[PDB]
């Protein structure tokens, strides 16, 4: 299966939130940097099943606005689609 | 038919006939036919077929957003193997954009 870590203490903007992605879900180089982009790599790109482990969540809503939500709400909307995801918000 | 995945072709089908041409299925027709999306197997499984016809949900608004109206995509450009960065969009009242930076620019094409 596929496993993903976030340290949400080290995430001090969106764009560093999407790197790390990029890194920890084997994406694409072209990968967008997006939520459009990464609601595209989940459903046609990434391999499943998906552990997402997201630690210091609230650490890293501070530095990137409404970014991690927003991000995690994509997530959680590909799992609502069927795709075999579990989110570890630690 | 011949295969029709080009910006220009794949708008004038879309604006002319409402509907995508028939080389593109969606995902989930893509998964009953055995598309594993990290096997990059799709031409396999369904040969010269393209992922197109999917709701595209404009979550940051860089596409016009207005009541009613519902966007969809459709891969651009593709032939076998991994998906690449371009996309077409179209609405529900048939406005077209596309991109071919994975979604951080968007172009106005009809």
């Amino acid at each position: 299966m596929k496993k993903a870590v976030i340290n949400g203490e080290q995430i001090r903007s969106i764009s560093d939130l999407h790197q790390t992605l990029k890194k920890e879900l084997a994406l694409p180089e072209y990968y967008g940097e997006n939520l459009a982009a990464l609601w595209d790599c989940l459903t046609g790109w990434v391999e499943y099943p998906l552990v997402l482990e997201w630690r210091q969540f609230e650490q890293s809503k501070q530095l990137t606005e409404n970014g991690a939500e927003s991000v995690l709400q994509v997530f959680r909307e590909a799992k609502a689609e069927g795709c075999d995801i579990t989110i570890i918000l630690s | 038919a011949q295969v029709i995945n080009t910006f220009d072709g794949v708008a004038d089908y879309l604006q002319t006939y409402h509907k995508l041409p028939d080389n593109y299925i969606t995902a989930s027709e893509a998964q009953a036919l055995g598309w594993v999306a990290s096997k990059g197997n799709l031409a396999d499984v369904a040969p010269g077929k393209s992922i197109g016809g999917d709701i595209f949900s404009n979550r940051e608004g860089k596409l016009p957003g207005k009541s009613g109206r519902t966007w969809r995509e459709a891969d651009i450009n593709y032939t076998s193997g991994f998906r690449n960065s371009d996309r077409i969009l179209y609405s529900s009242d048939w406005l077209i954009y596309k991109t071919t930076d994975h979604y951080q620019t968007f172009t106005k094409i009809r």
